[PDB]
RNA sequence: AGGGGAUCGAAGAUGAUCAGAUACCGUCGUAGUCUUAACCAUAAACUAUGCCGACUAGGGAUCGGGUGGUGUUUUUUUAAUGACCCACUCGGCACCUUACGAGAAAUCAAAGUCUUUGGGUUCUGGGGGGAGUAUGGUCGCAAGGCUGAAACUUAAAGGAAUUG
């Protein structure tokens, strides 16, 4: 009987998305930061709205959910995402492939170390 | 395909064909068995004199309602009896 | 109505004329 | 309109196949416009087979359980709850489940 | 894929399709050379034998036919002609 | 003013693209009714229909207002837009709109010898939605458009001068001629004929090589 | 033309017999048949890494054509390839959407996930029929990766790999993300391999 | 039966051209359609076409270049008198530049230009464009 | 397209799929033009050279993008066996 | 016309129902249902899709035939041999997705290759009623079948889908 509607999910979704680093997980201690920086015209609402602050960011911490998007993570993830080596796996450090990548090689008239290892007729 | 004999000789099929379905025309069919000029008051007239009996009042088709002022007339050419309506308003105190 | 009943009511219509019909004949 | 691809009838190339009575109204369908039911149910309850057992000589019983094909017109069948009226997509759906 | 070597197409597909929808009707059947211990004369028999089929020199059967090739004879030494 | 949001609004915005032609020898997709406004400044309009249409609700026959506008100048450009809007202006506003994002080219041929100027259309075409069919036959110079009074005008703003259509189907209906007729003009550049035939480099994209401008990250 | 230097090594060939990249499911589309050698005695289809291989570095020389990394679309549905996607976006632009595609990304301007994308890649067209749908109306090309199997309407660059090995998905991914770095620039000569086993593009539970 | 042989044969090849085959099949392979594809060779409307003569008048296989868009016959030949020629190509003609239609014809088979232009007429075979 | 004194009087000169030669439409938003790189020395893609591929959104339709592109690369050397004519 | 004649069952009779119930329900029950020999020649005789021919997309099963496996499987453990599984193919009843294409759509792999209009060929339709009626002929023991209008009358019936 307490599920909450719309609108409290709305402006609940924009606050973690712009201050996620000022939310704290205490209630009363986000409840009070939700004054200066939202417009929440009656007090009951100005507690619902940290009331799912509190759920929302309690998960948002143990591992990011879907529908959250903010700086840090995006920073954070692009730390994953410059992981570039100088080489890679796929190299000459030894075609090993049935007949057919013997006749690969001479079709267009080019040198190719073939080194065929026969697939199953 | 299209259901119809297309090779080069088969005319004849054709023309028959089309003799036949002609007569499921509604005008052509009125002029091949001559209705207008046998069965119907007018012999392919426009206009025909007549000599009104009776004056009629005719409860108009709905969704209308009203009188329709009608006469019945005996026309001289081949003896029948219709009824003919008078235009304009009036015109029944205009007609004996 | 079906169109079967119609035919039918016609058939026993057709069925009196010709009795009808012949019976002057 | 053309409500079904094929009319009623699991039948396509014969003509003819057989008439069959309804288990409820006893009216001639088609066997295979026929709804059929391999009705699988014992002569006793499902709670009755404790009596049975405690009041047998035999006591590795063998729990018979009788067969019988309701063979329903659709007539029957809808008003029997056997078979329910469906989607117009979802009519094409075959699946026993 | 609509750009097909139709002329010259691998021997996959030869085998694979039927005779009739190949690229030129040739027969698919054969004739052998067959031979049985107690004659002296050769015999060629059609693969698919479509009848009873006997030695002239020494009467005996060889295979007898069925719808398609020929349920050969027991003790029947074939070869392919 | 007007932001952009696709690449090629705000590549327009760099005011690299200049040529509509060039969006249609590309296909590019348009999204911004804007994109025309600036790159066809002398395009104008009218309205065909005015239909109201309701839906029979609980509530009653909420009559909604679907019209139909075509648009584009006698320089060989047109676009025919239909939109239901509640209120009967704003369903012109509206319509217009999306006509200006369906914008399409005509090939403009000649009925004989290659003489002049182009006049007609280079082929009869195929156009068919619904079951009204609109059949554009090339027409000598000087013929006049031969058309429905609603169709003809559709021509006149595609600036063809003369043509023969030989509508079938159900042509009492104007939405489905208007739009056979639109599926029909367009049908121009589908077909293909011999001069046609020699090979052309593929010129590339102007959306690569005017290439990335804004939306820089 | 192309380099001497795209052989595949035996290192990483048995890499790809122990990946399971070759051996598809058990039935091919017709549009598939030249990318398979054979099938095998228990009625098991098999892709060859000639063609795929080939075919691999045909898509990026196609991703290289695109001159911002940053206006190409990955797209996966399916966590049997949501974290290679995402860390395949983790070596050079490729705009990525994980799971749900949230049709009308490409038209429908107004979503806030609205992407103008110049090429899209697509771990499965079976999960992900609706994207491949939406190039369609945004004249977008497509780089699939196919199963022999999968339907192949409106994708351009069908690479043929195995979509159920779990090997399969990401070294196919650990190719394509590797051979666009090396025509990306600043990667050195093919002589010698990567850091670590290639283990690490592969989701595991949890 | 085949009632027409070059009838199967311009249906053959608009079926597979509309399908954007680069090659298609046509059969029983007599010279009509082998002269009817002569004429479209030398228009270049069609590519290199082999033809392949088994013993029960073979067949043959047609490399089309994608090139042609509608060829098709008329059925059954109609006979045309040359003041009502060009009567016939408006009817079937997308255009009078471009696209032909085939006249048997005592001299040969021919496309009508040429058949215009060296002044003699026959029965129609068909339309290439 | 152009007139009697040449000076080509046509919106623009339509492509054709590569793959079909079909004419290409004004509409035919699923019609697609690949463009793909020129490699140089020690396999590295160099910008500012690249050949161009078109295909027709019918093409696309049927699902043969993937083969007639083998048949569209297989005769320019970007891939040596893929496309099999024979089969 | 003859034989047969269990069940069911027109007609009919009954007891209920309703206001009426000579209908639905129940019981009885005649012709009939069965057969021998003839008639009629009709059905929503429908897959409401004439017949023949070619082509165009994929797939899977199924029926019948055929082909190959040092495949399984049958007393003998590659022997005196059918069933099965595999790769197929021919023909059939059909089926699942997709619509390239068509269509008014429902839907159709044929209802596709039809305004880019022509493979051959047969029959049928021209708003709805009147009406499959009257008449006339022919067939039939008859029932009736086949052929088949008109006068007159109306501005619409009708198809497929949408919303209520």
């Amino acid at each position: 009987g307490r599920v909450r509607t719309k609108t409290v999910k709305r402006a609940s979704k924009a606050l973690i998305e712009r201050y996620y680093p000022k939310l704290t997980l205490d209630f009363q201690t986000n409840k009070r930061l939700c004054d200066e920086i939202a417009t929440i015209q009656s007090k009951r609402l100005r507690n619902k709205i940290a009331g799912y602050t509190t759920h929302l960011m309690k998960r948002i911490q143990k591992g990011p959910v879907r529908g959250i998007s903010f700086k840090l993570q995006e920073e954070e993830r692009e730390r994953k995402d410059q992981y570039v080596p100088e080489v890679s796996a796929l190299d000459l450090s030894r075609l090993n492939v049935d007949n057919q990548t013997s006749d690969l090689v001479k079709s267009l008239g080019l040198k190719l170390p073939l080194s065929v290892i026969n697939v199953s007729a | 395909g299209k259901g119809k004999p297309r090779g080069l000789n088969s005319a004849r099929k054709l023309r028959v064909h089309r003799r036949n379905n002609r007569w499921a025309e509604n005008n052509y069919k009125k002029r091949l068995l001559g209705t207008a000029f046998k069965s119907s008051p007018f012999g392919g007239s426009s206009h025909a004199k007549g000599i009104v009996l009776e004056k009629l009042g005719i409860e108009s088709k709905q969704p209308n309602s009203a009188i329709r002022k009608c006469v019945r007339v005996q026309l001289i050419k081949n003896g029948k009896k219709v009824t003919a309506f008078v235009p304009n308003d009036g015109c029944l105190n205009f007609v004996d | 109505m079906r169109a079967k009943w119609r035919k039918k009511r016609t058939r026993r219509l057709k069925r009196k004329r010709r009795k009808v019909r012949a019976r002057s004949k | 309109p053309k409500k079904r691809a094929s009319n009623g009838r699991n039948k396509k190339g014969r003509g003819h196949v057989k008439p069959v009575r309804c288990v409820n109204c006893s009216k001639s369908i088609p066997k295979d416009k026929a709804i059929k039911r391999m009705a699988i149910r014992n002569i006793v309850e499902a709670a009755a087979v404790r009596d049975l057992s405690e009041a047998s000589v035999y006591p590795e019983y063998a729990l018979p359980k009788t067969y019988n094909k309701l063979h329903y017109c659709v007539s029957c069948a809808i008003h029997a709850r056997i078979v329910r009226v469906r989607s117009r997509e979802d009519r094409k759906n075959r699946a026993p489940p | 894929v609509l750009v097909q070597d139709l002329l010259h197409p691998t021997a996959a597909s030869e085998a694979r399709k039927h005779k009739l929808k190949t690229l030129v009707q040739g027969p698919r059947s054969y004739f052998l050379d067959v031979k049985c211990p107690g004659c002296l004369n050769i015999t060629t028999v059609f693969s698919h034998a479509q009848t009873a089929v006997t030695c002239e020199s020494c009467s005996t059967i060889l295979c007898t036919p069925t719808g398609g090739k020929a349920k050969l004879s027991e003790g029947t030494s074939f070869r392919r002609k | 003013g007007w932001v952009p949001v696709t690449k090629l609004g705000r590549l327009v915005k760099a005011g690299k693209i200049t040529t509509i032609e060039e969006i249609f020898l590309h296909s590019l997709p348009v999204k911004e009714f804007q994109i025309i406004d600036t790159l066809l400044p002398g395009l104008q309009d009218e309205v065909m229909n005015i239909k109201p249409v309701q839906k029979q609700t609980r509530a009653g026959q909420r009559t909604r207002f679907k019209a139909v506008v075509v648009v584009g100048d006698s320089n060989g450009h047109v676009g025919l837009g239909i939109k239901t809007a509640k209120e009967v202006a704003g369903a012109i506003r509206a319509g217009i709109i999306i006509a200006k994002l369906s914008v399409i080219p005509i090939r403009r041929g000649y009925w004989g010898t290659n003489l002049g100027q182009p006049h007609s259309l280079a082929t009869k075409t195929t156009g068919k939605c619904g079951s009204v069919t609109v059949r554009l036959i090339p027409a000598p110079r000087g013929s006049g458009i031969v058309a429905s009074p609603a169709v003809k005008k559709l021509l006149q703003l595609a600036g063809v001068e003369d043509v023969y259509t030989q509508s079938n189907g159900k042509t009492r209906t104007l939405e489905n001629t208007l739009k056979a007729a639109f599926v029909a003009i367009g049908n121009t550049y589908g077909f293909l004929t011999p001069n046609l035939w020699a090979e052309q480099p593929l010129p590339v994209s102007p959306l690569d090589i005017y290439s990335d401008e804004a939306s820089a990250q | 033309s192309l380099p001497a230097t795209f052989d595949l090594t035996p290192e990483d060939a048995q890499l790809l017999l122990a990946a399971n990249t070759h051996l598809g499911a058990r039935n091919v589309q017709v549009h598939q048949e030249p990318y398979v050698f054979n099938a095998r005695p228990d009625g098991v289809h098999v892709i060859n890494v000639g063609k795929t291989w080939e075919k691999l570095v045909l898509a990026a020389r196609i991703i290289a054509a695109i001159p911002n990394p940053e206006d190409v679309v990955a797209i996966s549905s399916r966590t049997f390839g949501q974290r290679a996607v995402l860390k395949f976006a983790a070596h050079t632009g490729a705009t990525p959407i994980a799971g749900r595609f949230t049709p009308g990304s490409f038209t429908n301007y107004i979503t806030r996930s609205f992407k103008e994308p110049r090429l899209v890649i697509v771990t499965d067209p079976r999960s992900d029929a609706q994207a491949i749908k939406e190039a369609s109306y945004v004249n977008i090309p497509v780089i699939a990766l196919t199963d022999l199997d999968s339907p192949s309407e409106f994708v351009d660059v069908a690479i043929p790999c195995n979509n159920r090995g779990k090997h399969s998905i990401g070294l196919i991914w650990y190719l394509l993300a590797r051979e666009v770095l090396r025509l990306r620039g600043a990667l050195v000569d093919r002589t010698q391999p990567w850091s670590i086993m290639p283990d690490l593009y592969f989701y595991r539970d949890p | 039966t085949r009632s027409s042989v070059l009838a199967d044969a311009l249906n053959a090849i608009n079926n597979a051209e509309k399908t954007g085959k680069r090659q298609v099949l046509i059969r029983p392979s007599s010279k009509v359609i082998i002269k009817f594809l002569q004429v479209m060779q030398k228009h270049g409307y069609i590519g290199e076409f082999e033809y392949i003569d088994d013993h029960r008048s073979g067949k043959i296989v047609v490399q089309l270049n994608g090139r042609l868009n509608k060829c098709g016959v008329i059925s059954p030949r109609f006979n045309v008198k040359i003041g009502d020629i060009e009567k016939w190509t408006a009817n079937l003609l997308p255009a009078r530049q471009f696209g032909y239609v085939i006249l048997t014809t005592s001299a040969g088979i021919m496309d009508h230009e040429e058949a215009r232009r060296k002044h003699v007429s026959g029965k129609i075979l068909g339309f290439v464009y | 397209m152009e007139n009697d004194k040449g000076q080509l009087v046509e919106l623009y000169v339509p492509r054709k799929c590569s793959a079909t030669n079909r004419i290409i439409k004004a509409d035919d938003h699923a019609s697609v033009q690949i463009n793909v790189a020129k490699v140089d020395e020690e396999g590295r893609a160099i910008p500012g050279e690249y050949v161009t591929y078109a295909l027709s959104g019918y093409v696309r339709s049927r699902g043969e993008s993937d083969d007639s592109l083998n048949r569209l690369a297989q005769n320019d050397g970007l891939l040596k066996n893929v496309w099999s004519y024979s089969r």
